[PDB]
RNA sequence: UUGUGGUAGACGAGCGUUGUAUUGGAGUUGAAGUCAAAGCGUGAGCAUUGGUGGAUCCAAUACAAGUGAGAAUGCCGGCA
RNA sequence: UUCUCGCAGUCAGACAGUGGGGGAUAAGCUUCAUUGUCAAGAGGGGAAGAGCCCAGAUCAUUAAAUAAGGUCCCCAAAAUA
RNA sequence: GCGAAACAGUACCGUGAGGGAAAGGUGAAAAGAACCCAGAGAUGGGAGUGAAAUAGAUUCUGAAACCAUAUGCCUACAACGUGUCAGAGCACAUUAAUGUGUGAUGGCGUGCGUUUUGAAGUAUGAGCCGGCGAGUUAUGAUAGCAAGCGUUAGUUAACCA
């Protein structure tokens, strides 16, 4: 099963219209200033007000 | 106030101070020309033609229309003849028409 | 001497490409398709230069019959009243345009009633 | 006042970097570094580093406002490619090709920053037409 | 060259109209409805600007069909499936849906076009005399 | 040619069952390696023939237009001497006679060596023997100085 | 006044290319090559200005051809 | 359209009307004869068609009169008895 | 142009005979970019040299195919060999021109070469772009046109200078 005619530069862009990306939810961690992505731990070591890791 | 005039083989519907393009007339720029052929000057119908009634016009320029690039192609049978053409016109406006 | 000939081919295909602009897809990019599209467009232009004078006459006929049906007579009857008596050489483009400035074309339709 | 920044031949495909290039383009500066560092893509860090470099450039060299900056233009042009062979069944030896991208970024300062480029374009065509009409004085 | 021909543009000015199919036949009502919708009777008919008036039909089910067409002439319609040919007769259609009958008899006579599916929506055929579009203050004329 | 470039008699492909062009040999005229199919050859004659009588008629007629075109100032063997090997005096004579921008031509019989030694570095001028001048070498001059006696010899030869 | 469709084909008239020979000429105040533009011819084609580029080039008459490219499952290179 | 000379191209034809052979007065079949078209012919009619009918396109024109064919709407044009 | 302008019969293929490529140019002279910022660094942005750094070692010129980004216009009831003749609306101003850019909407509209009686063809070839790619030459004969010499005409070959 092979293409019979050349798929033009228009159909390819139309197909790739949905291949766009999206940004993940971001939040400011407490007790320290950074933008971690939501529901995760920051590199700061705090998930909310709690100890889960070392400094970094 | 209006008029109908036969310039070349065409008929025009002119009013006072109208610029309308006709075919070539072999007339220098600025000369007053009297287009003799006429009918329906003002609510008067000259049946074949309107006799003794004249319209006086002054020409503006002798130009050339946009190029008509006509090329004929007998499909798949060895023919790609090419030709170009530029119809010359004479742009003229009316000044006053004799009754 | 040996001849390469780079300028001439480029100039020729550039002219052919330039003749076609606004075309969809690759037609305005590839000379090999641009020349065919120019041939077809010029064929269409040659055909329509006659078709348009074939068609504007019909358009005038239609916009004249529509006006005449508002006075109580058909287009076919009209020409006879022009030709056979009250002879006139009024073209069908002005016998149609005069309606756009009425109260003067009604003079035409009443004159033939004599 | 562009204070742009470029890099030559990153080992990533233009089509796979333009996806995040679109994500970042048009936004401010502070909300760009984090949103670019936090995406899970290979093209994330390779553009984040260049963006930090562009921030440093626009701050030090050209000396602009700083916080007024915002990512004006992002693209991922096709870089030079490397043509490599690959064994196949029954000995047919197709040819893979490793793509590359010449990533650039441009960071405006004033908010409009476009109609003046059109102003330069009109200045160019203006000088062309003025040179043309000047050449009519051959009499 | 010559005086460039005049064609009115975007000056469409259209009035509603009323006609009651008391004793009209299908074809002679349909032709007049179609060439009224097209704006064919206008003194200045620009052929690409939809210069045709609106139209409302009254008492469609009172239309008549000459001869024995009521029991012999069938109307057809097909879904894309197999055996989807829904065949109805003249007498059967008049009692159940007369409005669709006039709608199709008018839509057939319009040119295959893009304005055709825009002209055809300017017809509002009704089954009974009572209608809901009196808010437009339509005029009335006989046999059109 | 295709048969002279260092090429291979091998067919680069087989004739069939491999989908490509035919390409019987590598060094075909349409390949990039190239055997230029027609080209030039070093045996072209490039020569033309003109009848002796016709050529003599051409020489006589061109002498007829040139010798009577108020620029063929007669020169004498005396001033071929009286000049050293120096070419400075030659340009002095030329600017004296106002012939700086022309192509003056000397026809001669004895082919003196004082003059021939001079005028050598002057690209415009040239001295030729009476039998060394050709139609092109004469009508190109636009200015020449015939010397005294060759008039009789030219009359005899006509 | 008679005409002026046309494949195979027959004849005539021309354009363009590179070089050569004669005159003429232009060129770091920017040549050629390149791009752009709403220029001019019956057609092959030919100008004008601006950006780039930085050193040869143009016009008139003849002569000489490795002289005109869309197709050959053409070759080579690049990219879909 | 007769003669002399230079240079060719063609030796796979198709269809319509007409007269026949073969075929089964079957074939858009085959092979002759004759008149036309296409091949090498655009346009209008035929709903769409190289071969049917009216015709032979130098280009431009937003002018007029006609041929075949047509005049309820698509689609230009008609009525009267 | 020798296959080979350069470390070419090399790289590479073949057990072996043998087959057999591609590729050049900064600048006037390295005066090859000290020093600062970012980055781990390569590198990039400044600075400096330089007439020119959009001459920066990727190194004269840089076209097209192809890929991106943007000014203006249009497009999500539409049967489309994509154009053409009409045609608003919208935005501008030019080799001053009955201007350009786009084109809601109407009428019309089955590519290019091949070979065929007849091809849009459910025949055939081309993915696109660029370059290369096919009636020549030697010696004769024939015919046309023109030139020279001409009514015991015309004309040289090899060879010599
Ligand atoms: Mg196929
Ligand atoms: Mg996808
Ligand atoms: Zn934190």
């Amino acid at each position: 099963a092979v293409q019979q005619r050349r798929s033009s530069k228009h159909r390819r862009d139309k197909r790739r219209s949905h291949d766009a990306l999206t940004a993940q939810a971001l939040s400011v961690c407490q007790k320290c200033g950074k933008k971690k992505l939501f529901h995760r731990v920051c590199s700061c070591g705090m998930y909310g007000d709690l100890r889960v890791k070392k400094a970094y | 106030m209006h008029a109908i005039v036969v310039c070349g083989s065409k008929q025009y519907l002119v009013h006072e101070n109208d610029t309308f393009f006709v075919e070539k007339l072999e007339a220098p720029v600025g000369k007053e020309i009297q287009l003799d052929k006429v009918l329906m000057l003002d609510e008067k119908i000259g049946a074949p033609y309107l006799e003794k009634a004249r319209v006086v016009c002054v020409v503006e320029k002798h130009g050339l229309q946009r190029k008509v690039n006509v090329i004929k192609h007998i499909s798949q049978k060895h023919h790609l003849k090419k030709y170009g053409h530029r119809q010359p016109y004479t742009k003229l406006k009316v000044v006053r028409f004799v009754h | 001497m040996r001849i390469k000939g780079g300028k001439q081919t480029r100039v020729r295909r550039k002219k052919w490409l330039k003749q076609a602009s606004g075309s969809f897809g690759t037609r305005h990019a590839s000379y090999k398709v641009a020349k065919q599209t120019v041939i077809q467009a010029a064929k269409y232009a040659y055909r329509d230069r006659r078709n348009k004078k074939r068609d504007f006459r019909s358009l005038w006929i239609l916009r004249l019959n529509a006006a005449l049906r508002e006075q109580g007579m058909t287009y076919s009857v009209f020409i006879n009243l022009l030709k056979k008596h009250n002879i006139e050489i009024n073209r069908k483009v002005l016998s149609e345009l005069a309606i756009k400035e009425p109260s003067k074309f009604n003079l035409i339709v009443q004159k033939v009633k004599s | 006042m562009i204070a742009f920044a470029k890099q030559f031949r990153v080992r990533i495909s233009p089509q796979k970097a333009r996806l995040v290039c679109q994500l970042i383009v048009g936004k401010k500066t502070a909300d760009a570094q984090n949103i670019l560092s936090n995406t899970p893509k290979k093209a994330a860090t390779l553009i984040a580093k260049l963006l930090n470099s562009a921030i440093a450039n626009a701050t030090n060299n050209h000396g602009m406002n700083g916080d007024a900056l915002y990512v004006f233009e992002c693209v991922a042009n096709q870089g030079p490619s490397m043509k490599r062979t690959i064994p196949r069944a029954k000995g047919s030896s197709n040819m893979i090709t490793k793509r590359s991208s010449n990533l650039v970024v441009k960071l405006s300062d004033n908010p409009n920053e476009r109609q003046e480029l059109i102003k330069q374009q009109k200045a160019l065509v203006k000088k062309r037409v003025e040179g043309q009409q000047k050449a009519k004085m051959a009499r | 060259k010559t005086s460039m021909l005049t064609k009115e543009q975007a000056n469409k000015r259209r009035q509603w109209y009323i006609v009651d199919a008391a004793g009209l036949v299908l074809g002679k009502l349909a032709v007049k409805a179609a060439d009224l919708i097209r704006g064919k009777n206008k003194v200045d008919f620009t052929p690409n600007q939809d210069c045709g008036d609106y139209l409302i039909i009254i008492n469609s089910d009172q239309v008549v069909l000459t001869g024995n067409k009521k029991e012999n002439e069938f109307w057809y319609h097909h879904s894309q499936y197999i055996g989807g040919i829904k065949k109805v007769s003249g007498r059967d259609m008049l009692k159940k849906q007369s409005d669709k009958l006039v709608y199709n008899a008018v839509k057939g006579m319009l040119p295959d076009n893009r304005l055709s599916r825009r002209w055809i929506t300017k017809v509002h055929v009704f089954k009974g005399d009572k209608h809901n579009m009196e808010a437009q203050k339509p005029t009335t004329l006989n046999w059109s | 040619t295709k048969g002279e470039v260092r090429g291979g008699g091998k067919k680069p492909y087989k004739q069939k069952h491999t989908g490509k062009a035919r390409q019987g040999s590598t060094r075909n005229p349409h390949f990039v390696g190239g055997g230029i199919v027609f080209g030039p050859k070093p045996n072209r004659n490039y020569s033309l023939k003109l009848n002796k009588k016709a050529h003599t008629a051409a020489l006589h007629t061109v002498w007829s237009e040139k010798l009577a075109s108020d620029n063929t100032h007669l020169v004498d063997q005396n001033l071929f001497n009286k000049t050293e090997g120096k070419t400075k005096v030659m340009m002095q004579f030329l600017k004296s006679a106002k012939l700086l921008d022309k192509n003056v031509l000397f026809v001669v019989n004895t082919l003196n060596t004082n003059l021939e030694q001079s005028t050598s570095n002057i690209k415009n001028v040239q001295v030729k023997h009476l039998d060394k001048v050709s139609v092109r070498d004469l009508m190109l001059a636009n200015a020449l100085l015939v010397e005294k006696e060759v008039l009789k010899a030219l009359e005899g030869k006509f």
